[PDB]
């Protein structure tokens, strides 16, 4: 249906990387030869690197990512190298919230840290949030799309969730509300619910047996479940990421029951059908009435509502099964086939450290 | 099933 959440990028200032680092160089190394001149123009180097990373706010592909990906990488190769956790080194960089905008009584909501700690993380974000949207911009009609979208989504979970675990001990200070541990840990659990989503469609794409299709989708309704708990009394995503949560919850509980509801068909168990589909039926139609401008779940509702017209109509004709509570019924299982991906220095393909000589 | 989730799971490659 194409209703995937993505992450906007965080804004920074430009900063001259240069300057201070070889400043250093030039102290450590009296050599007025070509060590370093080679580290200065490691340095210049590192400098135009984070304009092509933080600078431009653009490209939606993976040249966009990898340099976002390899500027992380060679952030963190740095900070041993260089005496930066003390303030002998004077580089301050300023990341704007990448979610509240401001009220125009105060201007936007900006902080300004003299911290590599600080860089990393906000880096580590855009990293993260860029790969949301290239995820969300997959055809997942097509089998790489599907394949791209998992993978981006995965590793969007596990960069949020490494800065959710990192942030306050890298920072001096308290971090703006986007990058805060609690805010990260849901944008963690949205996009393994995503993840989780993007499996559910494979295998539905690749006409998997539709015991396994509903424990994917059981399994991602418990994401979505989760995620939209941790926003039910938080307003700090945008506004659409609530209804959209609660919407795909009870989307995919309706998709569980849908095709655990063919699996009953399958084994004769008619009454136990109709149970499940009259299940799905009252899910999607609250997802209709509540969600309307989020989701379009008209052909599923057709597809749901023709399936137990038939049932009923052949049940009440010819089996003469009885219909069971719904809480007569087993649970549906639950298959997970996501995880959050752990951040690895280096992230980044082909990484080849600018300073690895030092 | 079990091993159905399993080509599944070998998948992201």
């Amino acid at each position: 249906m194409a209703t995937f959440i993505s992450v906007q990028l965080k804004k920074t200032s430009e900063v001259d990387l240069a300057k201070p680092l070889v400043k250093f160089i030039q102290q450590t190394y009296p050599s007025g030869g070509e060590e370093q001149a080679q580290y200065c123009r490691a340095a210049e180097e590192l400098s135009k690197l984070r304009r092509a990373a933080v600078g431009r706010p653009l490209d939606k592909h993976e040249g966009a990512l990898e340099t976002l990906l390899r500027y992380y990488d060679q952030i963190c190769s740095i900070e041993p190298k260089f005496p930066f956790s003390e303030n002998q080194i004077c580089l301050t960089f300023t990341w704007k919230d990448a979610f509240d905008k401001g009220s125009l009584f105060g201007g936007s909501v900006k902080l300004a840290l003299a911290s590599l700690g600080y860089e990393k993380s906000c880096v580590l974000f855009n990293c993260a949030a860029l790969a949301s949207q290239i995820a969300a911009e997959q055809n997942l009609d097509n089998d790489e799309g599907l394949k791209i979208a998992a993978k981006h989504y995965q590793f969007a979970s596990g960069a949020f969730l490494h800065i959710k675990e990192t942030v306050l001990s890298a920072l001096s200070r308290e971090p703006t509300v986007d990058i805060s541990p609690d805010t990260v840990g849901t944008l963690s659990l949205i996009m393994l619910a995503q993840a989780q989503e993007v499996f559910f469609l494979k295998a539905t794409r690749d006409k998997m047996k539709d015991a396994i299709i509903a424990k994917l989708a059981n399994q991602a309704a418990d994401y979505f479940g989760d995620a939209f708990k941790q926003c039910q009394y938080k307003d700090t995503l945008p506004k659409e990421v609530f209804p959209v949560l609660a919407a795909k919850h009870c989307i995919m509980q309706a998709n569980a029951e849908y095709h655990q509801s063919i699996l009953a068909k399958q084994q004769k168990k008619f009454g136990e059908e109709i149970a499940r589909l009259q299940h799905a039926a009252e899910l999607i139609k609250t997802v209709a009435s509540r969600y309307d401008e989020y989701v379009n779940v008209k052909d599923f509702s057709d597809k749901i509502n023709r399936a137990l017209a038939a049932a009923k109509k052949d049940n009440d004709f010819i089996y003469h099964d009885r219909v069971p509570d719904l809480k007569d019924l087993d649970p549906i299982g639950k298959a997970t086939l996501v995880k959050s991906t752990p951040v690895n220095v280096p992230i980044s393909q082909k990484f080849t450290d600018l300073f690895e000589k030092m | 099933e079990d091993d159905d989730i399993k080509q599944l799971a070998a998948w992201t490659t």
